[PDB]
């Protein structure tokens, strides 16, 4: 659930900086479109790339259809929190929100974040919520969340202990100690 | 400080467990009771369960 | 002794009250009670977490998620499944 939009932001990075490609950026942009059902980060490529022809009824009724999974899940909650069982009802809500946040922006995901941070009684739930947020934050190249959702996730992971998550940690860690510059660090983890 | 104090292994004695193997379910405790709570105090804050001293 | 307690009781003086066996309403509620520290989601079953402890003791509740945490503990996991807290509805209870 990453690497189908990771490359999506890879080719966002395609098309800004390099202006001599025309054709392989806006294809393959088009091929990860149709599928994902993306609508805000579709805005933001119509603006940067070009502006088409006609989208318009396709990507609406595919936002509509769309919307009755969207509402399909925001009609069930009311359903769901009629029965009673802890979780057994908010983490389909949290992750599917995401997926539907995934649809566009941040506004979703952060609502999601701090909805489910007040349930979630494991670390891995917790971190997989800090992987949502690492993911955005690499979309949007945006540095200011990536570091408050580890910050708050390795003390409960070091509490603690781990093997793969742990190391999945040095990669990210390692990856924002490159995006800025850092020699030292990024190669030590 | 003042009597022991401490040491024992350094300067001797030590002698290897791993010969016998019929405590193993006697060390099954000492497994889970010595170990992590002495290298984990952060997990017991986690777990919501205070580790005993028993 | 409580039959030996009607040897010094004539009816002079005490006032007599039983002390209940464990039953599924405090199973309940009891282990809520203990499962407010604990780090757990709120997908877990009351129901075969409950009625899986029958007679047993109240300190019965006491070894529910603790032995359960014990491999969680050994297992590092933030918080639990049942799985884990039925595995130890097996443990305490494995003994009698």
């Amino acid at each position: 659930p990453k690497n189908p939009d990771l490359r999506i932001a890879q080719l966002r990075f395609l098309l800004s900086l390099p202006e001599h490609r025309g054709d392989a950026a806006v294809r393959d942009e088009l091929m990860a479109a149709v599928r994902d059902n993306n609508m805000a980060p579709y805005y933001e490529a119509l603006c940067k790339s070009l502006d088409w022809q006609i989208d318009v009824d396709l990507l609406n009724k595919m936002k509509k259809a769309n919307e009755d999974e969207l509402k399909r899940l925001d009609e069930e909650l009311e359903d769901a929190e009629k029965n009673l069982g802890e979780s057994e009802i908010r983490d389909a809500m949290m992750a599917k929100a995401e997926y539907l946040c995934r649809i566009g922006d941040k506004e979703g995901a952060l609502t999601a974040f701090r909805k489910t941070y007040d349930k979630t009684v494991a670390l891995g739930h917790r971190l997989d919520i800090v992987f949502y947020l690492l993911r955005i934050g690499l979309f949007y190249m945006d540095n200011d969340l990536i570091t408050r959702n580890t910050e708050k996730a390795k003390s409960l992971i070091e509490e603690g202990g781990d093997w793969d998550r742990r190391n999945r940690l040095k990669v990210y860690q390692g990856l924002y100690c490159v995006a800025i510059r850092d020699f030292k660090q990024a190669a030590e983890l | 400080d003042s009597s022991i104090m401490m040491l024992t292994s350094d300067q001797k004695p030590d002698v290897m467990y791993a010969d016998i193997g019929g405590m193993d379910i006697q060390k099954q405790e000492v497994r889970e009771a010595v170990e992590l709570p002495l290298t984990h105090f952060e997990l017991y804050k986690q777990i919501g369960i205070d580790p005993p001293r028993g | 002794d409580i039959l030996d307690s009607a040897l010094l009781r004539p009816g002079r003086i005490d006032r007599k009250i039983e002390f209940p066996p464990p039953n599924e309403e405090a199973r309940l509620d009891i282990l809520k009670i203990h499962s407010r520290k604990m780090n757990l989601t709120r997908g877990i079953n009351l129901r075969k977490i409950a009625e899986l402890m029958p007679g047993a003791s109240g300190a019965e509740v006491k070894g529910v998620c603790t032995e359960a945490g014990m491999y969680a503990l050994r297992e590092r996991r933030v918080h639990v499944t049942q799985e884990d807290f039925e595995m130890a509805v097996a443990k305490v209870m494995q003994k009698d």
